[PDB]
C-alpha cells in the first residue's frame, strides 16, 4: 500500500527549476516534505521548521543530510512560503566513500541529483523502507515547558537519560534545535548558541566513537553522527571545546576516570557560561543498570542539572526510583518522564562513524571527505628513536591491559589509537617516560592500568597505525589521521603521546582497498582471510 | 562474491605456528627439550591474549589458551602450601570459560532445550559440565579430577577444532614522500 | 534447649586465628615481615581447604580464601610469558564461586528477582556481578581490574561476616585399658 | 477422617495374650494387619504374606522392624490362618540409641511393648502420619512373569534402574522376597538364596553408606537398611560376600572405578553361580543424566542382564533412549518400563544408617546394638611407629584429594575412614609406602588420587577416628569400629590400610555424648558449639 510521505504538488506555478541544480517551491498552503539525501534550505518567504529548527528569511542557508539509514528528517512549510532547495556541493565526496564500502552505497537517493522529493512511497529506491522523523506530543509539550523556563532563568542544564533504543538521541536532537533557533517576541532575535555535553562513547555525536566530548554549535544539528564525526577546534557553526578519549564502547573498563571527563568538560562549560547564558545538553550512555545506575546518579550529582529527563515511560521501577532518590537527595530538582518512542546495528553505524572520521579531509558545509583509500594516502612518519625533544611522540601508554613488550608491535598495528596532548607535567608523574633510545617501542609502563587524567591532558585525534617498522635505521610509525598538518606541526614531540585503547578494529580500512579496486574493475592482506 | 573474514592474526601461518605452539607431539624427554616447550606454549598463550585483546578471536582458540596456561601454572610451582585453590580456580575458570561459550554457541533459543543435550549434539562429555556446574555452584573440583579433564579437554578441542586447520606436517613527523609511496595494504610496511 | 552447630574447625580459637591470618593489618614494611605474612596466608589458605573437605565451611571463609590465593598467586610471581590467564582465572574463579554463592544464598524462589536486584538486597555492589558476567560469557576480565576488585571484595567480606565473629585485638591393635580409660570427646587424646 | 489400617477386630475366640508377650491371632477369613514396631511372625497353621514375603509353617520365625520413618509392611493373612507375634529381645538395644539421638526416639510405638497392631489412625503416635507398604498391580504382574521365567532359565540377572525417589527399593525388596519365599508346586520345597549386587552408595542396603557390596540372603529382607547397617562375613540368613569402600555418595568422583568395583563383584557372584543357580538382584544409583546415564550404560554392558528394569513410566525421553540404545547394542535384552509410585531426607537416613553400623554390637534375630555411647567406649589403639610388620596399619592413602602431610592429622580426625585389606601386592604398586618409622603419620602419597584397585583389596570395614596421638613416645591413632576383635586380629599389620574420603562428617558422634548426659540427667566438644 503506498503512503504519500510528502503533501506537496507540483505544477509549472509553485514548482520551478534553476540552473546548477538548484529548485524554487511556493507553497500557498501549509506542506510537508520528505527529502532523501544531501540538500541545502534556504527561504525566500516564510517560515519552515525541519528537525524541531526554526528557519525564518533573515537566516543562512543550512545544510541537510538526510540518509534512509536514519529517519528522514521532515521539512513543514506555513502558508505563503517561498522556499529554495540547493545542491550539496562536499557530499559526492561522500557518495564517493561507497566506491570504499557497500554500505555506504545504500544510504542515499539513487536518482542523479543529490536530494530527491519522495512524493509517495513508489519513489523510494528498492528494497528500503523510508520512516519519516516524529516527534511525541508530549516530548513538544516538554520542549515548549523547558524553552519557556529557559526565558526565565538563563543558562539551564538539561539532563537527558534513559534506556538503549528509547529515541534519547531524536528528543535531544530535536531539543537543541528548538532552544536555538526558536526564537519569541522580537524576529530580529538571533540565534543562540548551545552547548553539547556528549558523554556517550557507545554512540556518540560530534565525535567520533570511544570519545567524550564537549561541543559548541551556532548552527541546527540536521545530520546523522556520522555525517559530522569530527570537528575542528576553535566563527563555525559546530566547533569543539574539548575530548577526551575513554578508548572503548563503554565505560565499564574504567567508571570513575569517565566521572573524572564529565568533571573536566562541565568545567569547561563553566568558564563560557560565566560570560554568556548558554544553554547545556548532557548526552549520556544508554546504560540503566547495575554500574550504569551508579553512574547515572554520579552524573546527576556531578553536573547539578537543571532538569532531569528519563525517556522511558515503561522503565524498570529500579531505575526510575534510583534516578528519583539521585535527584532529590541534591536538592529539589524537576525529574520527568517521557515516552519512548523507539534494520542498522549499533556496531555498524560506530564502524560507518570511524569510517567517515578518518576519511574526513584536514581542510559552506562545515565537513568534506576525501574518497582516495586509506591504502593509497601518504602516511605520516613518527620517528621513535633519539631523545624525546626528537621523537615524533614521547610514548605508547596502553590503557587497562598491559601487554608484553614484544607483543606491542603486533598489538597496536593496524589499530586505531588516541593521540593525546600532556598539557600539564603532573599527568606523567608515577609514570616512567622511556629515555634517550630491532629497537624498542617507546613504552611508558602503566602498571595501574588507568586512563591518563582528563584535567591535565587532551585528544588531538584518532590515528590509525599504518605500520610499524622496528628496523634499527630508522625506528618509526607509519599512521593515518584526519588532524590538518598545522595541528600536528604545532605540537612538540614531548607533548604527544599515543594511547593504546580498546576501539573497535578498523576491519574496514583493510578491505577498502580491495572494495577500490573491484569497483574501479567493473598478494595477502594482513588480518584478512578471502572465500571464493 | 568475495566475502572477508577478519582474523587477529596477520596470516594464517601465524596461526598454524600458534598451533604447533599448543600442540608440539601432534604436529611433529631431554630438560631442554621440556625447558623449549614451555616457553613455546608460554608464548603461544601470550599470542592468544593479544588475539582476544584484538578481537574476533575464536571461542576454541581462547579455550585452548586457557587450558594451556592452567595447566602450565599447574606444572610450573604447585600451590601446596596455598592448598591449590590458586590451580584448581585456574582450571574452573578455564573449563566455565569453555563449557559456557560451547553451550551458548550451540543452544537454540527457540526450543528448550537442557544443557545436557546441548553437550550431547556438540558430542562434548557431560563431565565437562558437571564439572562447570560443580566450579560454579558447590566447592572448587579436586587437582586430580581438573587436571585429567584439561588433558581430555585439550585433546577433544584438538579433534574439534585444531586438526581442521590444514595438514599436519618538526622533524618527529613527516610526511612520506609522493614520490617514493607505492600503496600497501594496512599493516605492511 | 540446646542446639548444635557442627564447624570445621575444632573450636572458636581455630578460626580466630584463621581470621588474622587473612587479616594481619585488621588484627594487629621490612621483608622478614612480608614473608612471614605471605606463609601465614597460605597457611590459612591452606586450612581453609582443608575445611572445605571435612564440610559445613561457610561459603564466606572460602571466598576469602579463594580471593587470597589468587592474590597471594598474583604476587608470589606474575604469568607475563603466559599473559596471565593463570592469575586472570585465579580471579575468575574465586569472584565467580563468590557472586554464585552470595546470589543462590539471598535468592528467594518464590519471587521473581533479578541478580542485579539481589546484589542491591545483599548490599554487594554491581561491579562483582558485571565482572562474574563477564568472566562467565565474555573473555575473562584485565588483571588491573580483577586485583582492585579483588581488595574491594576483601574489605567488604571483612566488614559483612569476619569482623563479626569477635572482638579485634597382634601388639599393632590393643584394646585401650579399661581400668585407666575415661571418657572423653570425640577427637580428644 | 480415621482411616482403618487393620481389618481384624478382636474377642475372647481369635485373639489371645501369652506370657513372655507373646500373641497368637487366629483368623478364619483373610485380615490384613499394620503393625508398627518390632516382632517376629511364626504362622501356626495358614500361609501368610508380608512385603512380598510367603510364610508358610514349616518356615522359622522371621523377624521384622517396622518404624515409621518407611513404609510399615502390611501383613495379610489367607482363610483359616492361625499366627503368633512374638516380641524381638534385639530390638531393646536399638530402642536405647533413642538415648543418644532424638532421631532414633521417633521412629517406635510408644507403647510399652515392642510391637503394637494398628487397627484405626487414632492408634498412631502423637504428630505421625502411618503410610502401609504398597505395590502396584504392574509390578505383581511383572514379578510374576519373572518368576516364571526364572523358573524357566536358571539365574536371571535383573538389573533395576531409575531415577531418585522412584520407589525402586521398594520394588527391589519386594522382587528378592518374592524370589526368595515363593515356592510353586509342591510344598516341601526349600527358600532359594538371593544374592544382591547393591551398587547404590548413597542410598545402600545391607551396607554402610559409601560402600559398595555383594550380599548373599537365605532369610527375607523384613527391615529397613537402617536395621541392618553391616553384616558379618561368611549359614547365616545375611552374609556378606565381598566389599568395596566407594568413598563418596556419589560415584562423580571416580566413574571408572566404580565399573571396575561392580566387575570385581559381578566375578565373585559368578564363583557362585557356576555351583548352583542363584538370582541376582543389582541396585544401581538414582543418576540418570550426565555421568550417570553413561555409568548406567557401562553396568547394563558389564553385568549383561537378562532384563533390564526402569522404574519410571515418565522418566525423560532422551534417558529411556540411551538406556534402550544400551539395552539395543549388546543383544535383544528386554527393557520394561514401570510405574514409580514415590518427611525423612536422605541425608538423614544416610546419618541414621552410619549411626546404627557404628553402634553395632561385634556379637535369632541378627543384628545386636550397643546403647554405650561412642565417647565411653574403650578405643582400639593402632600403633603408627615401627617396621611395617610392627605398625597397626600400613599407611593412611587419601582418595581423590591430596593433603599437605601436616594437615592429614586434622583432616581424619574424628571422621570416618575405611579399612582396606591389601590381598595382592600389586594393589601397592606405583605408591610409596612409608618405611621404618612429632612423628608423622604413615601416610602414602596418592598422586593420581584414584582408589586402591578393587581386584586387589576388599574392604573390611569403617572405622572412626576417636583420636591421634603424635607424642614421640607413642604415635598411635584411637579408633572405633564395629569389627570383631577376632577379625582384626586375624590380619597382619602391613595387610591393613586406612583410606580416608569423602564420607560425610560423623556429627551425631560429636554430640552423642551430651544427649546421653542430658537424657541421664532427666568442657568444650571439638567441632561443636552450643547455641543458649
Amino acid at each position: 500500500l503506498l503512503r504519500h510521505h510528502s503533501s506537496f504538488q507540483p505544477n509549472n506555478s509553485n514548482f520551478q527549476r534553476k540552473a546548477g541544480g538548484r529548485l524554487v517551491l511556493s507553497t500557498p498552503d501549509v506542506e510537508r516534505f520528505v527529502i532523501l539525501g544531501n540538500y541545502g534550505v534556504k527561504v525566500h518567504q516564510g517560515e519552515v521548521t525541519i528537525a524541531g529548527a526554526t528557519l525564518t528569511p533573515i537566516d543562512d542557508v543550512q545544510w541537510v543530510h538526510a540518509p534512509h539509514c536514519h529517519a528522514l528528517p521532515v521539512l513543514r512549510t506555513a502558508n505563503d512560503t517561498v522556499i529554495e532547495l540547493l545542491p550539496c556541493p562536499t557530499a559526492q565526496g561522500l557518495r564517493e566513500l561507497a566506491r570504499l564500502n557497500p554500505l555506504f552505497g545504500r544510504l542515499w537517493n539513487e536518482t542523479s541529483d543529490t536530494f530527491q522529493i519522495i512524493y509517495t512511497s513508489a519513489d523510494a529506491p528498492k528494497r528500503t523502507s523510508l520512516r519519516e522523523l516524529a516527534s511525541h506530543p508530549a516530548w513538544n509539550k516538554k520542549i515548549s515547558e523547558l524553552l519557556t523556563s529557559t526565558r526565565r532563568k538563563p543558562s539551564p542544564i538539561l539532563f537527558i537519560c534513559g534506556p538503549k533504543s528509547s529515541g534519547k538521541s531524536t528528543f535531544g536532537r530535536l531539543l537543541t534545535n528548538r532552544l536555538m533557533t526558536d526564537r519569541a517576541g522580537h524576529k530580529s532575535r538571533s540565534w543562540k548558541p548551545v552547548m553539547v555535553l556528549d558523554l556517550d562513547p557507545g554512540q556518540p555525536e560530534f565525535s567520533p566513537p570511544g570519545v567524550v566530548s564537549l561541543t559548541k554549535l551556532r548552527r541546527p544539528n540536521l545530520a546523522p553522527p556520522f555525517c559530522h564525526p569530527g570537528l575542528s577546534f576553535g566563527n563555525e557553526g559546530m566547533t569543539t571545546v574539548r575530548m577526551h578519549a575513554i578508548a572503548s564502547v563503554t565505560p565499564a573498563l574504567d567508571p570513575a576516570h569517565f566521572i573524572a571527563c564529565a568533571r573536566d568538560l562541565f568545567a569547561y562549560y563553566r568558564r563560557s557560561a560565566s560570560q554568556e547564558n548558554i544553554p547545556l545538553v548532557v548526552n549520556t550512555p544508554g546504560w540503566i543498570q547495575g554500574t550504569g545506575l551508579d553512574l547515572l546518579a554520579e552524573l546527576i550529582a556531578v553536573l547539578r542539572p537543571t532538569e532531569v529527563l528519563y525517556m522511558s515511560e515503561d522503565g524498570p521501577e529500579e531505575t526510575v526510583s534510583a534516578l528519583r532518590e539521585a535527584c532529590a537527595s541534591s536538592s529539589t530538582i524537576p525529574f520527568t518522564m517521557l515516552p519512548s518512542q523507539p534494520s542498522w546495528t549499533p556496531a555498524t553505524l560506530r564502524s560507518m562513524a570511524m569510517q567517515s572520521y578518518f576519511h574526513l579531509s584536514p581542510f559552506g558545509p562545515g565537513c568534506e571527505w576525501n574518497p582516495t583509500p586509506l591504502t593509497h594516502l601518504c602516511p605520516w612518519r613518527v620517528r621513535l628513536a633519539g631523545r624525546p625533544d626528537e621523537r615524533g611522540v614521547l610514548g605508547i601508554v596502553c590503557y587497562d591491559h598491559q601487554y608484553a613488550p614484544e607483543l606491542v608491535s603486533d598489538a597496536i598495528n593496524g589499530m586505531v589509537m588516541g593521540l593525546v596532548r600532556i598539557e600539564k607535567k603532573e599527568a606523567l608523574r608515577g609514570l616512567a617516560v622511556p629515555g634517550d633510545t630491532t629497537p624498542l617501542l617507546p613504552l611508558i609502563p602503566n602498571p595501574t592500568g588507568s586512563p591518563l587524567s582528563p584535567q591535565y591532558t587532551s585528544l588531538v585525534g584518532l590515528v590509525l597505525i599504518r605500520g610499524v617498522s622496528l628496523t634499527a635505521s630508522n625506528p618509526e610509525l607509519h599512521l593515518l589521521t584526519p588532524v590538518p598538518p598545522s595541528v600536528l606541526h604545532s605540537f612538540r614531540g614531548d607533548e604527544l603521546v599515543l594511547v593504546a585503547g580498546k576501539f573497535d578494529a578498523p576491519t574496514w580500512a583493510y578491505v577498502e582497498g580491495l572494495y577500490w579496486k573491484s569497483n574501479s574493475k567493473a598478494d595477502e592482506v594482513p588480518w584478512v582471510e578471502m572465500l571464493h | 562474491m568475495v566475502q572477508y573474514i577478519f582474523t587477529p592474526w596477520r596470516n594464517r601461518a601465524e596461526l598454524l605456528a600458534v598451533r604447533a605452539q599448543f600442540y608440539p607431539e601432534h604436529t611433529s624427554s631431554t630438560f631442554q627439550d621440556d625447558e623449549h616447550i614451555r616457553s613455546e606454549k608460554q608464548k603461544a598463550v601470550a599470542r592468544v591474549s593479544m588475539w582476544m585483546q584484538r578481537g574476533g578471536c575464536p571461542h576454541m582458540v581462547e579455550s585452548t589458551a586457557l587450558l594451556v596456561a592452567a595447566i602450565l601454572s599447574d606444572e610450573a610451582q604447585g600451590s601446596g602450601a596455598a592448598g591449590g585453590y590458586a590451580v584448581r580456580a585456574a582450571y574452573s575458570a578455564a573449563f566455565s570459560r569453555f563449557v559456557t561459550g560451547l553451550l551458548d554457541s550451540h543452544q537454540d533459543k527457540q526450543r528448550k532445550q537442557s544443557m545436557y543435550d546441548v553437550a550431547k549434539a556438540v558430542g562434548l562429555p557431560a563431565a565437562f559440565v558437571e564439572l562447570r556446574h560443580q566450579a560454579t555452584h558447590e566447592q572448587l573440583p579436586s587437582l586430580t579430577r581438573l587436571r585429567s579433564a584439561a588433558r581430555r579437554a585439550l585433546e577433544w578441542i584438538w579433534w574439534y577444532y585444531w586438526k581442521g586447520l590444514g595438514p599436519v606436517d618538526q622533524s618527529g613527523w613527516v610526511l612520506y614522500d609522493e614520490k617514493e609511496w607505492v600503496p600497501k595494504p594496512i599493516g605492511i610496511v
